[PDB]
């Protein structure tokens, strides 16, 4: 058996950590680990006024292949749930959210922050920044 | 003499060339890497958004740039990643 | 220079989403502690926390020490539960907000560790075979 | 002489003393581990318990077991804990 992948999503609508850690948690592990990557305001010293992500057609898939890895190495881990956001998106809003329900706390925190590092290396999203001085930026161009 | 190839432009890459996607005739034979010089040629700033790209043929990620193209295909223009 | 949030012991239901939105930076981990309904072989019924009368001010000074620590943490927020608590209950929720996604997940779990180790809490579990145990006796 | 010492039994302690406070007699200088001796002098189980407790007087926490009580206070009794 591997971990449940409880759920795996590239949406355009508002993604929220809160329902996530729900549906991770029906487990009633032990231990459930959180993640939210959340839009700053500010960036490399430059006022952020608005952003947008954007996907590959394969983002979806490559998404689901990292989950399954994840979910694959058993480490007591019973349940994970990640999900990007693509789209125009706000200041505050969660781009990136994870959980991780495990037996132990000592797993999941581990797996959540693997999850979230192998995530934003293989996910084929863009991001293009709007300052407020006019100018935008592709992130990593 | 020629096969033809669609080109898909993303993110940075669709932005300096001022389109998503375009049909080329290109000699059979080209490589991934020729190919990309014509499309360089087009503008300065594609030019420079293309030298940090990744490129797929049919959604297949090319590990050798010269890579010939001899039969018609998609081609793929990747920007480095930057999500999360 | 972290700001604390919240610090608190009590018999109310913890949030562990409503101390995530108290430290909202670009990085935000939660933790949470749940309840099980076993204990290695035996089924668990229930369990009851209890708490010593400077569990309060031990959480805080916790709190304080791993907040003048870290590097590049915002604010965070931890609370413990006492008294009755369900299978599926949290048990300890601990949010920490910060400028980068790394230092967010080192200093929770660091912040759990110490918690556990150092608050004077206890935790009475009550098996379905009608036996109890104080954990750790 | 005497002093009185007040004891505040904690979680399993407390259990099995079977009590949640209790104010005891004893000689003047008597060192906390000598009182802890005492007080399971008589029940077994409360015996075991005290073997893996900690100790605070007036809530100070005991670095000395050795330490001489020689004015009235509290002792408060402290299991191991079990948090989270």
């Amino acid at each position: 058996m591997s971990a449940e992948i409880v759920r795996v999503e590239l949406t355009e609508d508002p993604i929220s950590l809160t329902e996530y850690e729900a549906l991770v948690a029906h487990e009633a592990a032990g231990a459930v680990v959180g993640f939210a990557g959340v839009v700053r305001d500010h960036d490399g010293g430059r006022s952020v006024l608005r952003l947008e992500y954007s996907a590959h057609p394969t983002a979806q898939r490559t998404l689901e292949e990292v989950a399954e890895e994840i979910a694959a190495q058993s480490d007591g881990v019973r349940a994970i749930a990640v999900s990007h956001r693509i789209g125009p998106l706000k200041i505050g809003d969660a781009a990136l959210v994870a959980a991780v329900a495990a037996d132990h706390r000592r797993a999941a925190f581990e797996t959540c922050a693997r999850l979230v590092d192998v995530v934003k290396e293989r996910l084929p999203v863009w991001k293009h920044q709007h300052f407020a001085d006019g100018t935008d930026e592709w992130v990593n161009s | 003499t020629t096969v033809r190839v669609t080109v898909r432009y993303f993110a940075a890459a669709a932005a300096a060339a001022g389109i998503e996607t375009e049909s080329l005739e290109i000699a059979t034979g080209t490589s991934v890497a020729e190919l990309v010089e014509r499309l360089g040629a087009r503008n300065p700033e594609l030019a420079r958004v293309l030298k940090r790209c990744s490129y797929l043929c049919d959604e297949v990620a090319v590990r050798d740039m010269a890579k010939p193209l001899v039969t018609p295909q998609t081609v793929d223009v990747l920007p480095p990643f930057a999500g999360g």
